[PDB]
């Protein structure tokens, strides 16, 4: 049916637009070299999300901290050092000495001695510049900015099941369509969740996802990222690049033995041979 | 002290060759291009230019 | 525009300047005139023009990047914080003579 | 683009040296005067400039307060004084950390440094390659041919070592081979444009049985997940901290740890 | 007991909150201001430092020389380093 039932009935010479590459219409007709790289790809909800601030180990690494532990061992017996010369800053000398990093404890005791006020000064001195540094951390903390992909890839496991997950979701494609032969060659089962999930149009899919009546939907790639390039509201940046998909070409179709097929093979490669492509 | 001197052929690439090409597409004429040897743009140095 | 590390910045966009233009030079009563002059406004009719200033206008250093120029340091913040510094001390002069 | 960012983080010894000794001769002078002006009174030297340290200092001292009928005023000044210190060092120095961050890269094809070159900017690509075919045939890309021959390499790995050792500037290579450099060698980062997306298959004869069928199996492997699996097998597989910041700054820490206890058995040797 | 006059000082030096021993309130009511006197001065804090970064990145650029009538185009002197700017010889300009 279409423009393969057009070319293989001859009622036609050649199908020059958007055409996918599979095994059957290699087998009923020839493909011409491919002038584009277009796989396919899947376009889904992608809200906004957080920043996910999970864990941070940049200023300390769990090994700063080591250094923390030895100078508060160090504060604590110089405070002996101090009750050598003249009073309970034996073991509160770790509690005083970091609870001045947050600089709200409990005001203690504090010899007229200098030593320990000269120690607390270099402790909190220190203390101040890590504290200006963490929020300089946290300032370029906003530098990078990417919500991740709740789908992997098409070999993700919530692909398998959506009840495999707490969320239930939907995924289609297109109705007679080339994807329906590519996926049900390698996974039936997808087929089989996403036959009740089918839809009409590919704009039509896109309001679908837009006004919450779809969860995913599986195209081509170009045309999603074309789609990308067009969208009212920016909130579509797809999954990758096309890492884990069909990743095949666009060709021309021509009949079984025609003499233009090295000629268009060779003006597709003089068009892109020149930057006009 | 003397004014012999030899006429070397080189090489004008750049933005008003360009120009010049595309007049020469346009408006059909051939360019005679050599470059000035008197000195800079043009100064009227006692009445003379 | 290929000033390497974009140094050397022209004073805005040419505001209180002479603002003039390139053209041809010809002879007083040369018959090439109208023709060459309705070619360069063909070329500026079509955009050709605008190709070659694409292709031969370096555009990298763009106007008042907000780059490493900032080197940690005021100076005049800390000298108007010195001012009202002196100001406290005159106000402290004023509290001690009474 | 690999140079390190914020070695030092510029605390007071890589910046400008104004900061330490202006706070320092602030703090001298301002304690001198308090302490004058507690002499007249419309360990008090020490409880002066204990109070100046830990106005200045901000983090809490169990200190008493001297009769400050008119220093009050003199010490809320020096208080809000050393907060916008020490919040605008914060802020300057978190701001300057953030925005830096240059474009030390080339952004593709179209670079007028690269259309017009120098001896700065080496670009070069394997000599007898079809890139030199491919920006040979091409009618404005003389200039960069003029300039790659001069410096064109038999192999890609001479270039993969020569820009290893900063030999090479720029070069001009496929994509996902220099993808897997970088996996390999970290130190090695692609630019973001993609110019003339081309296609690698096999290299065949004239007409033949295997004209057609080896095509047929590449399609058979794209049709699963084979090719994923050989990407999985090698495109796929890849290969503030305080420690170059503040270990010099520990190391002054400890330094004044013990220039402080030294200085405490000259007091306690006085007093 | 002495938190009349004081408490300009003991507020104002907790505006920025630098270590100023000032008093024990015994009173709660004195203690819920401090407390939300103290939540005030922190978001103030916070929003300082804020328009402080802002202001980094809204980064402006002045200029020596605005204008070819400048006063500096008319003697070197006027400013202590005498800068220097010339032309090309025999040109238009
Ligand atoms: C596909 O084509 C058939 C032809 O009879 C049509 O009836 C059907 O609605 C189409 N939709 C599907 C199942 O893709
Ligand atoms: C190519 O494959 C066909 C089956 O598709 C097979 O019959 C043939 O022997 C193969 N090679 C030749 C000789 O064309
Ligand atoms: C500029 O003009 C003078 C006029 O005598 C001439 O002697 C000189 O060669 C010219 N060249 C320069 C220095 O620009």
């Amino acid at each position: 049916n279409g423009m393969i039932g057009e070319v293989v009935y001859q009622r036609a010479v050649m199908a020059v637009g958007s055409l996918t590459i599979n095994e059957e219409r290699s087998e009923v007709v020839d493909f011409s070299v491919p002038f584009v790289e277009t796989g396919i790809s899947v376009m889904v909800s992608r809200s906004n999300g957080t920043v996910s601030p999970s864990a941070f180990l940049e200023p300390f690494s769990a090994s700063v901290w080591v250094m923390m532990f030895v100078m508060l061992l160090i504060v604590s017996a110089i405070a002996v050092f101090v009750f050598e010369y003249f009073s309970f800053t034996i073991g509160k000398a770790i509690w005083l000495l970091w609870g001045l990093v947050f600089n709200n404890s409990v005001p203690v005791q504090n010899p007229k001695g200098t030593t320990s006020k000269i120690m607390v000064s270099v402790w909190a001195f220190f203390a101040v510049i890590f504290l200006a540094s963490y929020t300089a951390n946290l300032a370029a903390f906003m530098i990078q900015e990417e919500f991740v992909d709740q789908v992997t890839g098409l070999s993700d496991k919530k692909f398998q099941r959506p009840h495999d997950y707490s969320p239930p979701f939907r995924f289609g494609t297109v109705p007679n369509g080339s994807t329906e032969r590519n996926i049900r060659n390698n996974y039936p089962y997808m087929h089989q969740y996403m036959t009740r999930f089918n839809q009409r149009g590919v704009e039509d899919a896109l309001v679908s996802l837009k006004t919450g009546k779809l969860d995913a939907f599986i195209y081509d790639a170009a045309v999603l990222n074309y789609k990308a390039g067009r969208d009212e509201g920016c909130k579509l940046v797809t999954i990758g690049s096309g890492y884990i998909f069909a990743t095949t070409g666009y060709g021309i179709a021509l009949q079984k033995g025609s003499p233009w097929k090295r000629q268009i093979d060779l003006a597709l490669l003089q068009f892109v041979g020149d930057g006009e492509m | 002290s003397t004014n012999e001197g030899m006429n070397v052929k080189k090489c004008c690439k750049g933005f008003c060759i360009d120009i010049l090409k595309k007049l020469s597409r346009t408006v059909k004429f051939t360019y005679d291009l050599y470059l000035v040897t008197n000195g800079k743009h043009g100064k009227k140095v006692n009445n003379v230019w | 525009g290929r000033d390497e590390g974009c140094k050397l910045v022209t004073i805005g966009s040419g505001y209180i300047f002479a603002t003039t233009g390139y053209g041809i030079a010809l002879q007083k009563g040369s018959p090439w005139k109208r023709q060459i002059d309705l070619a360069l406004l063909q070329f500026v009719g079509d955009g050709e023009m605008e190709e070659l200033e694409t292709l031969w206008l370096t555009g990298i250093c763009h106007n008042e990047k907000n780059e490493v120029m900032s080197s940690q340091l005021d100076i005049d913040n800390m000298a108007g914080v010195f001012y009202m510094l002196a100001a406290a001390m005159a106000l402290s002069l004023i509290t001690f003579i009474w | 683009k690999e140079i390190p960012r914020s070695t030092l983080d510029s605390f007071m010894q890589p910046f400008q040296s104004t900061l330490w000794l202006l706070v320092g001769l602030s703090v001298h002078v301002v304690a001198v005067m308090l302490y004058l002006l507690d002499r007249f009174s419309p360990l008090t030297l020490s409880s002066a400039m204990w109070f100046s340290w830990g106005v200045l200092l901000n983090s809490g001292i169990g200190e008493g307060a001297p009769r400050s009928f008119s220093a009050r005023i003199l010490g809320m000044v020096w208080a809000g004084f050393a907060m916008i210190i020490v919040a605008s060092y914060t802020a300057n120095l978190a701001a300057f950390l953030v925005l830096d961050r240059p474009e030390e890269r080339i952004t593709g094809i179209n670079d007028p440094r690269l259309r017009n070159p120098s001896d700065k900017f080496i670009y070069a690509t394997v000599k007898q390659s079809s890139v030199d075919i491919y920006f040979r045939r091409q009618v404005e890309l003389s200039t960069m041919y003029r300039h790659m021959e001069k410096h064109n390499y038999e192999s890609a790995a001479e270039a993969i070592q020569a820009v290893r050792d900063n030999k090479l500037h720029a070069f001009i290579w496929d994509s996902a081979v220099l993808e897997f450099e970088a996996s390999q060698k970290c130190d090695l980062v692609t630019t973001g444009e993609l110019f003339f997306r081309s296609g690698f298959g096999i290299g065949m004869r004239k007409d033949s049985p295997w004209k057609q069928n080896v095509s047929l199996s590449i399609l058979k492997s794209h049709e699963n997940g084979f090719m994923e699996d050989l990407d999985k097998t090698w495109v796929r597989y890849q290969e503030t901290l305080t420690f170059e910041n503040m270990a010099g700054v520990f190391m002054l820490v400890a330094g004044g740890i013990v220039a402080g206890i030294f200085l405490i058995f000259i007091e306690i040797a006085y007093k």
